[PDB]
């Protein structure tokens, strides 16, 4: 089946009007050798059949709703009101707002998103969104290096390993140097920052769920003329002192925790907030308030010299398509919950995580790893291989024990909890873990 | 007029209430770690939230409401079927046991197979989050290739045509490469002479779209491939214009070594007002070892994520890619099939050429008009600026095409109607385009008039930028 | 201007294609039974269908976009959560083995219990499709009751207040009863003296809303009940105004024998531009044996549909009720609980009483202004027409309240804000109502001006009606 | 939880303004004896928990997607494009369009719906919708009795038993008389119609799925001065000659077969179509095209003297709220498929039903009952109790064998097939039935 409206008579007339003998004739000027390629694709299926096949694939999976898996993505409540609004055809099918007069819906929404992210991070400005947390970090650091003009980077090992891997790729591409600061007792020790360092990166809560004291890191960075980049889960900012209050210059993170569907890893969005004083080095789209000829408030994309269309080779980044729709879902989530609503959700996930940790401490052979205080995720040392444990847990119908790479220690596994977990869920998981061990 | 969500707020007002019994913060978090000053988020009830965002959507247009002939964007219909398809996989965690995510992994593998089949590539990564991300991925792949050949310090330049999308050269810089722009010929295609003049051991790669940004197919693509091959230059395929040739021709058969696709363009993934998207990257066998990790492979136990690749460039983003977007693209291909995709490409091209004939009839000019493919670039008659005509279309209830791109055509009107738009719609658009030429200069220069907002003070926005409601700093 | 879907049609154009291999009619259906002339249904592609209906929605307003203070309609917020709730039960067949539908049946039983709790009723049917359908159901029950007691020949009249909704007397007719209207007293409440002159062995029932349609609670309801009971007259409760007292008072404790509820009013089921809805009917034990079948009961097996009701009036509609609407109401009650429903009722009353004060301060009169419950009836100052103020409101971006009802108040403005509207919204509405009284007569009479369409020619629509696009016959 | 926006300070101010000391004081004028009623309701739950409970309830049910159950409701494909369009907040949350200037969306959509239904029925006009097919029939019959001024009704036993029960309820209420014409060999024999008969009612396809020859029925009715009322499934009208073509005066039916979710019986909608000449007796809402003050095309509710507000005791019906939204879904489906798309769907369902009929007939002991020609439903004579068969089939994961009431015969069960059924589905059912029998 297909979506083209053309009837046979319309096709005949159009072909005649353009001087083509047939549809195949429209391609007659391409080199004969590349025509008629041997493409093998399954035969077309009507929409109800396509859905049947999807459901069959879905039926093969074990849904992760209420999963205890962590590592950057958690099973938080996805509010139907948010999804209903983000499903509005105008938001869903609009293109980047280059014709402001008819795009105030998206423009204003983006401006509001920027405001909320800035507030959440305790900073002054934010771009219209990045692809995800990892790429946001890479762009945030590159921003810091362009601003300071240096090439050195210190990154805590407490930063999610995948984030650090992406960061390395972007860094080495531009010739920058990266040094990793190993964790000690689950936390990162204050490093000595040299004048060759342009950025210091630390995540809070860190990968193992541990809370880190950012204050001294910001001072250390500034003392050397380096910028401090903080990686922080947005939901946690609902109750934890934001990097902005610690003196951080740039803040980045992934927005999945803001009511976004897990979607097996994507798509979600990344945020990048910083000081207005660094706006020149800021990558991505930026919306500014303005006015129209009659004095009506309006919004529009601004300072586009930082982008590819105008700056091309000297653009701050090559980013074109961003993560607007999902960023908007995050904004809707923040608006739907408000300051106290967000704080409650954050506190609740922390409460449940702490209750789970207490319960899991009774499992034979299990040892705590992540030190207190930790947020809504924590790592435990298991008496069996984490991958083996996750698998066995799955066989019993439970999603838990997110394997922690050995660079952090042996047999480590992350566990997380959210506002949708109740006492009975924690007990059920523990029994499952006891059975597995 | 329309209030900001922040103006709708009321001190202490509550919206969603997701927690029955709220714990005391200090029983869970050490004081010095607790936020003292709450973030200034909106404080609104759910009804207010709904009215706000529903109201915003009504101050917005999209494919669902308007014909969007945006060249280089492929604004085709986004089937509602796909949104239903995506919600079917919403509850999956990327770190859940792979043995419990075989449905998701299978869909990723199959999509990878369909995309390789359509592009003629040998291996593929569905990880990059957008076309430009795919560009960075492919260029770093090419870079790893040269370095692995001991030519890392000599191969330092990336070639791009003068008609290339800004992301191409921007990507070279991100990849640490220098970039040289080659001029196009009198027909709008690659100038072979200028190309042979730039090709050398110092060139890492050549980035091209085919058809190019003028909507013209590079008839000497095979020659271009030959020249690049003998010079050891990798040929990169910016797959943004794949809609024009889906199922009819494959970049791989043209000699391209690496390619990136835009699912949010060619394969119906919704544009979402800017994003998110998906930029899969396919490559020939000799570049496969440098692909970012992980790749989706099919084993005898089932499907799995493959991280065992020593020459990989590494990771370009978290997890495995924008899966929900991949679901959309898979559904699209499984619905249309090869014949469906071919018909789509043919009609996309037919609509473009047809509309081109209608506009020329109205007085519009086409500087480079060989057989137009999925799009074409016109110019208004002398005296009219694209900018004003675009604003005139807005007033008439239409959306303008892409304007002032490619950069090699003054007052450029890059038109791409796509295959899902009807004949009568193309004609109505052409009629509006023609009518605007009969409008007095002043009416045009002051349009729009009826839109929710008229032309905006762009100067003010750039000189005195107000980037947040609280405009701090 | 906006095209009709029929005008968007193009001969032979296809939309959805749900059949792969289309069989030939001749092979399945005898020629004499085959349709010769296809129905003139629209022929549009899917993108066109989407633009059509999306475009139509943009030429429409709703609670999601606008304050709708419609008296007698309870235009409260319809939680999006409920639409997701309903989707979970879309694929259930009314005739599937009940052992495989225990979830749906449990939900039905539970909602029935909750509604009986809020109303003080003993047995309930969730079958009726709307309030008026519930009225017929309840009046037929009362008739079966009288006939069973051998007074079917003498009980032939139904009493209704002059302020009753038109459906009440209309229902009496559909049920074969005569109808007599009783006048209200000087305070807008029931005239006990006129009631006694009407009460007798010839009266089958008395139908009342409480609070009444003036938004006033019937303070002497217990005496009214005593009088009815004494004369053997059944007291019917039109539950359209339950939002005013849910959780605070129950019709059952007031002496009502049967009641109908409007889930699409009081319990958030969406109005859907007119419907569909749900009108559950609850009764006291003495009338329970006449309830229509089937009733949801819980046996030792599990929940089941009980058809063994020898004295049942029968069936009033197919299957068992508008189940998906029932799911929504169940969700609503399980979210709020008793304290949430009581709070809702109190704030609906507070919003109404508050807004009434604001309007009276702008010059609006309230002929019957005892303590207002969930709504109140105002009238413009002398010289102004409700109709004109209503159209003026439209021009101002607001939606008017209900006008010209109840019938006992000239130029009636029946205002019901509901509990989900905010203080500032009530104040902005009052400010608009005030500003309109300062607008010149000609402005008001010719309003609206900026809406998709201005005042319509009602005379033409009634004198020369065009009921279909084809206007056949 | 709840949806009220009021903060405590606002409540405090509002109470002062209305002169109430507290929220409870707002009800102080109510008789003291009815206050503080003992209402037992479960404690409030947050939205995610409410959803969790709904999920648990749904998990208890065996979904009926692709069921082979018939009897008025069938598992047809519910196109997501239609559900997405009908989910738009403006359509979903609007009220009856009394203020036409801002309700042209619903008004025009309804005008288009009326047009599509009339066309499908082969008639001239149709109201804005009835509650369902059964009540549409009742209202349709009452229309005919009012129009003819008679009180007699002849109804084929071939009309769905529930439709007849509802019809009887409405008829006896006004003192009308109903005579049922028993089915013979699965079809309705031509009856002799007396002048006391105001309406002759027949269903096509009938309850047992058999096609009925409507022509002679219409003629027999008209010859006696009576009107002919036809009950017809809308989808079938995509391929079968419409009642209007046979001379029917009124056509009614249920719209579930037009892509509407089964929803365990509701809500769907009913349609009522007839001659423009009988418009004065038509119950329900009716939209007419007209023009605005400047001559712009517009739509508005018309001839409202047929309705309760204006006519009260003498209204044609007490109907107020109707089934607008679902009727609009029906219109969307009709528009989405078009004449050919609808014809194909109807044909595919008939094809699969016949294919299924032949297969089940191979199971030992299974005998036919519904004679040829039949449509997409058919009744068979089974060697075992239909209810028993339905249960056994369900225990095996199959939904089929809709028990047919004994008034039609012994051990009869209905089976249906739709466009989403494939060969493999029919074979699976036959094998399961072979097992149960
Ligand atoms: C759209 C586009 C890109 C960039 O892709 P994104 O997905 O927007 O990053 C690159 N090149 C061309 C020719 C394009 O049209
Ligand atoms: C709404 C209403 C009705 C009718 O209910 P429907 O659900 O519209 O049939 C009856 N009485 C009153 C007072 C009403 O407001």
């Amino acid at each position: 089946m297909d979506y083209t409206p053309h009837t046979e008579e319309e096709i005949r007339e159009m072909l005649r009007r353009v001087g083509a003998a047939s549809l195949e004739d429209l391609f007659a000027h391409l080199p004969k050798e590349i025509l008629s390629p041997p493409i093998d694709l399954p035969e077309p299926l009507p929409e109800w059949k396509v859905l049947e096949e999807l459901r069959r694939l879905a039926a093969q999976n074990l849904p992760a709703h209420k999963a205890f898996l962590g590592g950057g993505v958690r099973s938080h409540h996805v509010p139907p009101v948010v999804q209903a609004l983000a499903a509005r055809g105008e938001f869903l099918t609009a293109y980047t707002p280059y014709q402001p007069e008819v795009s105030q819906g998206v423009l204003q929404a983006t401006f509001e998103y920027q405001t909320m992210i800035a507030e959440l991070a305790g900073l002054e400005i934010a771009n219209a969104s990045m692809y995800d947390g990892a790429t946001a970090l890479a762009e945030g650091v590159l921003l810091a290096l362009r601003e300071t003009g240096r090439m050195g980077v210190l990154v805590s090992q407490g930063v999610h390993p995948e984030y650090r891997a992406v960061l390395r790729a972007y860094l080495e591409a531009v010739g920058a140097k990266l040094l990793t600061l190993p964790l000690e007792g689950g936390r990162t020790p204050l490093p000595e920052v040299g004048e060759e360092v342009g950025a210091v990166v630390v995540q809070n809560p860190n990968f193992l769920g541990a809370l880190e004291d950012l204050g001294p890191f910001a001072e250390a960075a500034h003392g050397a003329g380096a910028l401090f980049v903080a990686v922080a889960d947005p939901l946690s900012l609902g109750v934890l002192k934001p990097p902005g209050a610690y003196g951080a210059d740039i803040a980045v993170g992934d927005g999945q925790s803001l009511g976004l569907p897990m979607g097996f890893g994507g798509p979600h969005f990344g945020f990048l907030a910083t000081k207005k004083a660094f706006v020149r080095q800021l990558p991505g789209r930026l919306v500014s308030e303005t006015v129209d000829v009659e004095g009506r408030r309006g919004f529009i994309l601004t300072l586009q010299a930082r982008e590819q269309y105008i700056r091309r080779a000297k653009a701050k980044s090559n980013i074109t398509t961003n993560a607007q729709l999902t960023a908007l879902m995050g904004a809707m989530y923040l608006a739907a919950l408000g300051p106290e609503g967000l704080r409650e959700v954050a506190l609740k996930s922390v409460e449940m995580a702490h209750k789970l940790h207490a319960l899991l401490l009774e499992v034979p052979g299990v040892r705590p790893f992540t030190p207190k205080p930790f947020f809504n995720e924590f790592a435990l040392a298991l008496p069996k291989d984490p991958e083996a444990v996750r698998r066995a847990l799955a066989e019993r119908g439970f999603h838990g024990a997110t394997p922690v790479p050995r660079e952090y220690g042996e047999n480590l596994a992350l566990f997380a909890a959210t506002e949708l977990h109740e006492e009975e869920d924690l007990l059920a998981l523990r029994e499952a873990l006891k059975e597995v061990l | 007029s329309f209030p900001l969500i922040f103006e709708r707020s009321r001190k202490g007002r509550r919206g969603l209430k997701l927690v029955k019994a709220v714990p005391k913060a200090e029983d869970l978090i050490p004081k010095e770690h607790l936020r003292e000053v709450p973030p200034r988020l909106p404080e609104v009830d759910e009804l207010t939230l709904v009215r706000h965002y529903t109201g915003l959507s009504r101050r917005q247009v999209g494919v669902d409401t308007t014909f969007y002939p945006l060249g280089s964007c492929t604004m085709k219909y986004n089937p509602k079927l796909h949104e239903e398809a995506a919600r079917l996989f919403a509850d999956l965690h990327p770190y859940q046991d792979p043995r419990t995510a075989q449905g998701a992994l299978r869909l990723m593998w199959e999509l990878g197979e369909y995309l390789k089949a359509l592009t003629g590539m040998d291996a593929i990564t569905l990880e990059p989050a957008a076309g430009a991300h795919g560009e960075l991925t492919g260029i770093l792949i090419i870079r790893a290739y040269h370095e692995d050949r001991g030519e890392g310090r000599t191969r330092r330049v990336v070639l791009v045509p003068d008609s290339a999308h800004g992301s191409n050269p921007a990507t070279a810089s991100m990849a640490g490469y220098q970039v040289r722009e080659i001029p196009s010929g009198p027909e709008g295609e690659v100038d072979l002479e200028a190309l042979k003049r730039e090709l050398g051991p110092h060139v890492a790669a050549l980035m091209l779209t085919n058809p190019n940004t003028l909507g013209l197919f590079e008839r000497r693509i095979l020659e271009i491939s030959r020249l690049c091959k003998e010079a050891g230059v990798q040929l990169y395929y910016d797959g943004a214009n794949l809609n024009a040739i889906m199922g009819w021709a494959r970049p791989g058969d043209m000699g391209f070594d690496v390619v990136h696709l835009n699912l949010h363009k060619t394969f119906t993934v919704p544009h979402g007002g800017g994003g998110p998207g998906s930029g899969p990257v396919g490559v020939k066998a000799h570049l496969a070892p440098y692909l970012p990790v992980p790749l989706v492979e099919r084993g005898e136990e089932g499907f799995y994520l493959d991280f065992d690749r020593p020459k990989s460039i590494g990771r370009v983003r978290s997890f495995y890619g924008n899966f929900l977007a991949l679901v959309r693209a898979w559904a699209y291909i499984r619905t249309l099939g090869l014949e469906g995709l071919k018909k789509a490409a043919a009609l996309a091209v037919l609509n473009a050429r047809y509309l081109k004939e209608l506009l020329k009839e109205k007085g519009y000019r086409v500087p480079y008009d060989g057989p137009s493919m999925h799009e074409f670039v016109a110019q208004p008659p002398e005296g009219f600026r694209a900018l004003d005509l675009a604003k005139g279309l807005l007033e008439l209830g239409f959306h303008p095409p892409t304007v002032y791109f490619p950069l090699i055509v003054k007052e450029a009107l890059m038109v791409e109607p796509t295959e899902t738009e009807a004949k009568e719609t193309l004609e109505a658009f052409a009629e509006a385009m023609g009518a605007l030429l009969k409008k007095p200069k002043e009416w045009l220069e002051n349009a729009p008039y009826s839109t929710p907002v008229r032309r905006l003070d762009e100067l003010r926005a750039n000189k005195h930028p107000k980037l947040t409601y609280f405009d701090e700093g």
